[PDB]
């Protein structure tokens, strides 16, 4: 019974977390889009060729890696979030049909 | 003032909003999860209490029948109605289960 | 013009808030989930030996 | 012209008041909640038991 409560306590906290990493992610994602279009703001110390290689960097390496590897890091750590709390689910089941099967016993 | 009025005013104000969303969203969802374990616990203790209630009931014509015993008569008609009303008293409970 | 520190802060903190607040309830709801299968053994085993003796 | 710093600090005094105070209170609300449960529990088991022996 002790494990039991563990059980269900590990995984609010796990449902909890992932929307909070989540949103976490979401302000990281567009704190990082101010951050590269604000080192590529300051790049006007050249004439017109320095701007567009400095939106060129902004546009190409961020915009064009970066973004999608975080989506593809993203994506991962909901595939594990999901399998883990499939795992839980199932301990429950295992748990519960332990528990059944002693209890007729003891009936019969 | 197209910074100021283009970037807070325009991303960062409704992103906070957009947080103290998900605040109250899981604010609820946690009070709700309490009110829950209220009904469970509640409920819980009213089961228990009514067993105990239904056991007494028998445990108080069990005794009856014990203190019926020492008159040393095995022919007393109390004494056989009492164990009449006994069987029937096990027989309701355990129809029961 | 962009106070982006004390955007962070504030997030750090509403967040903050949140993280405790689940750290503190779900072990009690935890505690809560084990003294209710406990008071259900204990109706079980009660139960039966009760009819068992009937 | 904007004393901002001491009126952050007011409002942290003011809001630290409301801590501490519901801090102190919430715990001795449910001390009371307890024991009120518990004294409800002995009158239960006290008028069963008289109950049953009359």
């Amino acid at each position: 019974n002790n494990a039991s409560g563990k059980l269900l306590a590990l995984d609010s906290q796990l449902t909890n977390d992932f929307s909070e990493k989540s949103s976490y992610f979401q302000s990281q994602v567009d704190k990082i889009r101010k951050e590269a279009y604000a080192g590529a703001a300051a790049g006007v110390v050249a004439g017109p060729f320095g701007l567009i290689i400095s939106y060129s960097i902004a546009a190409g390496v961020v915009e064009g890696k970066l973004i999608p590897e975080l989506k593809n890091k993203l994506k991962s750590v909901q595939n594990f979030f999901t399998t883990l709390s499939n795992t839980v689910k199932q301990a429950n089941k295992d748990i519960d049909a332990a528990k059944l099967k002693l209890t007729t016993e003891i009936v019969a | 003032y197209s910074i100021a009025a283009g970037v807070v005013e325009g991303k960062l104000i409704p992103e906070l909003k957009n947080k103290l969303k998900s605040v109250q969203n899981f604010f609820t969802t946690l009070s709700n999860t309490v009110k829950q374990a209220n009904k469970d616990i509640d409920a819980a203790k009213l089961k228990l209490t009514t067993e105990i209630v239904a056991i007494g009931e028998i445990k108080t014509e069990t005794e009856t029948t014990r203190f019926y015993v020492d008159y040393d008569d095995l022919m007393l008609s109390l004494l056989k109605e009492a164990a009449k009303k006994m069987i029937n008293t096990c027989n309701e409970y355990q129809k029961r289960h | 013009v962009i106070p982006w520190q004390t955007f962070d802060e504030t997030i750090k903190e509403l967040s903050r808030f949140k993280q405790e607040y689940s750290q503190a309830a779900s072990v009690l709801v935890g505690d809560i989930k084990t003294l209710l299968m406990d008071s259900q053994d204990k109706y079980f085993e009660a139960t039966q030996t009760v009819y068992e003796w009937c």
